[PDB]
């Protein structure tokens, strides 16, 4: 409860980098695409709708975590 | 549907030296009211001189089909954009006017708002 | 000249304040008038102060380069007033064989070295050392807790450096330091000692 | 200099634009000043001694 409520652009890029990942192996998508066959194009549609089946674990570096839903983030 | 008119007497045709080929900024004064302006002026379209007295209007709308007031013969169109005795700061594209003094009659004025000039000759 | 003999006087009794102990705010600042019932006769010890805590003993000895046995006259009378701290202001430096006698004397008393020209001039209102305070024991448990820290992974400052031998701390102690900024200027830093 | 603000009636009504500052733009200048700063922090882990390798180097 205590990290920054806006998604950092680090978390940005991981969570499209393996959103990316798990819709080109075949993944259930979340937005009832429209025609986008990069993987890539989709899991920035799944961002801005907000519908992505992750949630951040963030390491304070004692070694406690935090946890963070996607849908529970303010993006940019 | 006149903001603000009167006649007006140029009396510096270009305060600091001519800078450009086409524009060339005025220094007025006004008949009894002392309004005070520097209007920038096409000179090639509409030539102006040292001494020459010309009419001045500024109006919010101009009322081919609505039949326009074209009684004047110069017309610009641009906003106000800065309120600072009151300066008024008008610009008409690139073209400005600091028509200054005695806000009581500037009352028609505001901020973010479309202002034509109409010059006429006298 | 005695822009010195007074304005060392000035800066441990500055500086033992700092430390904490009670020195009265009229002893605290002299002008050299003050001083100047003293001035004409210690150039051509009369300077030995003795402080307690809310007990250091400060020492200029005349000597030049202080030996062992000049620590030594005054290593009996030391453990004669049950004093455990102590000061000795030389004037030059220590013979290189007289800092081991500090050091092989350690845990019993004290009797930290500063030289003359080091204290000449008071290094915490200079404008470039920010304000170091010593934090308490439970300053620390707080401090470590807030930031999850182990006692080490503090940043850390020498045990021997010039503000650490001013405020006296042993090893362990933790100094809070307060460094001026132009936004804030309370931008706070803490040094685990070595 | 002029213009009281008696209750925001003079009769010149142009006065009152002078530093006009009205109170849906000060709650939108407050909430704005607050996200533009809550925007530009350091973002956690953003390999922040690398930025600083280029930013002495270059």
């Amino acid at each position: 409860r205590i990290t920054t409520p806006y998604m950092t652009k680090y978390e940005r890029a991981r969570v499209l980098g393996t959103r990316a990942l798990q819709i080109a192996m075949c993944a259930p998508v979340m937005v009832e695409l429209e025609g986008e066959t990069d993987p890539l194009l989709i899991a920035m549609k799944e961002l801005k709708a907000r519908k992505i089946p992750i949630i951040i674990r963030r390491y304070l570096p004692d070694g406690s975590y935090e946890d963070w839903g996607v849908d529970e983030l303010i993006i940019t | 549907g006149i903001l603000f008119e009167d006649i007006f007497d140029v009396k510096d045709i270009d305060p600091e030296g001519k800078k450009f080929d086409r524009v060339s900024r005025l220094h007025c004064e006004s008949e009894s009211f002392k309004m005070d302006l520097i209007l920038d002026v096409n000179i090639q379209i509409y030539p102006v001189d040292l001494g020459d007295k010309f009419r001045l209007v500024i109006a919010s709308t101009l009322y081919d089909r609505p039949s326009r007031a074209d009684q004047f013969e110069y017309v610009m169109y641009g906003k106000v954009y800065r309120i600072e005795r009151l300066s008024a700061y008008v610009s008409y594209g690139g073209l400005l006017m600091r028509l200054q003094g005695d806000a009581n009659n500037l009352h028609g004025f505001e901020v973010d708002s479309r202002v034509y000039l109409l010059m006429k000759k006298l | 000249e005695t822009y010195r003999l007074w304005k060392i006087r000035k800066t441990i009794m500055q500086l033992c304040h700092d430390r904490g102990y009670l020195v009265t705010q009229d002893e605290l600042d002299q002008t050299l008038e003050e001083f100047k019932a003293q001035s004409g006769d210690k150039p051509s010890t009369d300077l030995t102060v003795l402080v307690a805590h809310n007990q250091m003993f400060v020492f200029f000895p005349e000597e030049p380069k202080v030996g062992i046995k000049t620590i030594k006259v005054y290593c009996q009378r030391m453990q004669e007033e049950n004093i455990t701290r102590a000061l000795i202001v030389v004037q030059q430096g220590m013979t290189p064989s007289a800092k081991q006698s500090l050091v092989d004397m350690a845990p019993k008393y004290i009797l930290e070295q500063f030289l003359q020209q080091e204290l000449l001039i008071n290094i915490t209102e200079h404008e470039l050392v920010p304000e170091h305070v010593v934090m308490t024991k439970e300053e620390v448990t707080e401090l470590l807790a807030r930031y999850k820290l182990r006692e080490n992974q503090l940043p850390r400052i020498q045990a021997g450096d010039p503000v650490a031998r001013y405020f006296g701390i042993k090893r362990g102690q933790v100094v809070k330091i307060i460094r001026p900024s132009e936004t804030a200027g309370r931008y706070i830093t803490y040094r685990l000692v070595q | 200099k002029y213009g009281i603000n008696d209750n925001g009636t003079t009769e010149p009504r142009v006065l009152y634009q002078l530093d006009r500052i009205t109170p849906t733009q000060v709650e939108k200048f407050l909430e704005t000043c607050r996200d533009k700063y809550m925007r530009a922090q350091m973002e956690p882990g953003s390999a922040v001694g690398a930025l600083c390798a280029q930013s002495i180097g270059e």
